[PDB]
């Protein structure tokens, strides 16, 4: 069992690919997934010992190259969107 | 402010403004 | 002088006492982009 | 177009010149390298001894 | 084995008013603050619901065989636990697989088999002379059975003997539907001091576990238990007791429902 990385699992309903965060809300004991406000799977309780961990994917966004403009420089910059360092 | 008022897990990302409601 | 100025002050108060009792013009751009984004989820299901 | 992100600019813009300003090249997406499968918590054998 | 009843005086069934019943979980996803609609079996709200009593004072015991429809609604405001179980089929005949589902004093069992079917299955409760205590020994459910393949026991479930002619204390809805061959139970028990006539309050219902038989229901029919005191001489024929007991039968229609999500994750309200 690993946790808080970009991970890949299938708790038999889904293969969604993201991080396992410790929640704080506790399920009842007779769900298995848990959708939200969004319409999306991002709550999936773990069999072994009842463990509930929300799926947040790794990939927001993109990138983004800064260039100073022609006759001026020749050295860029990379920006993430939402991807945190 | 407080009167008027996850979307991005399917690539819904927003991006944010190029000035925050400080500098406005 | 201070009867305008008495008249200014109280039509301060008197917005202040109305917007504190929502918008409609700062909430249809919100509402109009939320059913939006809640429609693209829609779409995939 | 894959070496370096001066490169990148222009071709995707079709401009051998850059002004200054903001551009969008590609997105980033990280791959997993590990996948987990876990039906149950133990398999529990019947008696078979 | 089961023996044949006598002819008597019987009071007809009457026909009641709802209020806000027939709301379980339909999904086993966990939702919060978020108003989602789905399209289930559900039961529409104000409306036309049958009515069956139990009570002996006379001597009442009506139970026909309903047919099953694609979900059903059995409220039960049980005080000390009268109907034990259901049982479900088509002719009744050993011919198709019967269904047994019966909350005895030991374990709950839940056999589908060929089971003989009589005209009217009932345990009997017979009172001890030397013993102060309500024992079940006449177990008349069916006369024997051939063969069959699937059988599973439940979580033993603790029940009370005794049957008084008081109040009731204690609520329990059943709702038993059919989708795909599955079989869904869905069990809660809610306290309440009411005799008829259910409040408007909300509770919603729980499943404890699907039953993948893959058969077809089309009717259903309801079991009675009644005692047999020193009053009575003990036979079935004119001279019984029941206690106090009675269960509403609803059938769901298929109407989408809007709830209600807390941030706890029960339901709280619903909308037709
Ligand atoms: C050099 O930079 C100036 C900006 O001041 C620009 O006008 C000029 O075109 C540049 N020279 C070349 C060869 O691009
Ligand atoms: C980004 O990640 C670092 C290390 O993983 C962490 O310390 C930091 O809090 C994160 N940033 C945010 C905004 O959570
Ligand atoms: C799986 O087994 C572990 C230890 O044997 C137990 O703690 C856990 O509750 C089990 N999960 C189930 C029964 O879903
Ligand atoms: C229900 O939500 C409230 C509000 O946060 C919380 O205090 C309470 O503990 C929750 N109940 C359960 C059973 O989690």
């Amino acid at each position: 069992l690993v946790k808080n990385k970009c991970v890949n699992f299938n708790f038999n309903g889904l293969t969604g690919t993201g991080v396992l965060t410790e929640s704080n809300k506790k399920f009842l004991p007779f769900q298995q997934f848990g959708r939200d406000i969004a319409d999306t799977t991002d709550a999936v309780r773990d069999p072994q010992t009842l463990e509930i961990l929300d799926i947040t994917p790794c990939s927001f966004g993109g990138v983004s190259v800064i260039t100073p403009g022609t006759n001026t420089s020749n050295q860029v910059a990379v920006l993430y969107q939402d991807v945190n360092c | 402010f407080n009167k008027v008022t996850a979307q991005k897990f399917n690539g819904l990302t927003v991006l944010p403004p190029l000035l925050t409601d400080e500098m406005i | 002088q201070k009867l305008i100025a008495n008249q200014f002050n109280s039509a301060i108060g008197k917005i202040q006492d109305s917007l504190s009792s929502a918008l409609g013009k700062l909430q249809d751009v919100v509402n109009q982009n939320a059913q939006a984004l809640n429609t693209l989820v829609k779409q995939l299901s | 177009c894959a070496l370096d992100p001066l490169s990148e600019t222009k071709c995707t813009l079709k401009s051998f010149t850059v002004e200054k300003g903001i551009y969008q090249t590609s997105n980033f997406r990280v791959q997993p390298t590990e996948s987990i499968v876990r039906f149950p918590n133990i398999t529990n054998l019947c008696p078979f001894g | 084995q089961c023996v044949n009843l006598t002819t008597r005086t019987q009071l007809p069934p009457a026909y009641t008013n709802s209020f806000t019943r027939g709301v379980y979980y339909p999904d086993k996803v966990f939702r919060s603050s978020v108003l989602h609609s789905t399209q289930d079996l559900f039961l529409p709200f104000f409306s036309n619901v049958t009515w069956f009593h139990a009570i002996h004072v006379t001597k009442r015991f009506d139970n026909p065989v309903l047919p099953f429809n694609d979900g059903v609604y059995f409220a039960s405001t049980e005080k000390s636990n009268i109907i034990r179980g259901w049982i479900f089929g088509t002719t009744l005949d050993s011919k198709t697989q019967s269904l047994l589902i019966v909350n005895n004093a030991t374990n709950v069992v839940i056999k589908v088999c060929e089971f003989q079917f009589c005209n009217d299955p009932f345990l009997g409760v017979y009172y001890h002379k030397n013993n102060k205590s309500w024992m079940e020994s006449e177990f008349r459910v069916y006369s024997s059975a051939n063969n069959c393949t699937f059988e599973y026991v439940s979580q033993p479930f603790l029940m009370d003997l005794e049957g008084k002619q008081g109040n009731f204390k204690n609520l329990r809805e059943f709702v038993f539907k059919n989708i795909d061959g599955y079989f869904k139970i869905y069990s809660k028990h809610t306290p309440i001091n009411l005799v008829r006539d259910l409040p408007q309050g909300f509770s919603a219902l729980e499943p404890l576990v699907d039953l993948p038989i893959g058969i077809n229901i089309t009717r259903f029919q309801t079991l009675l238990a009644l005692h047999r005191s020193y009053l009575t001489p003990g036979d079935s024929s004119s001279g019984w007791t029941a206690g106090a007991a009675a269960y509403y039968v609803g059938y769901l229609q298929p109407r989408t429902f809007l709830l209600k999500y807390n941030e706890n994750g029960t339901i709280t309200d619903a909308v037709d």
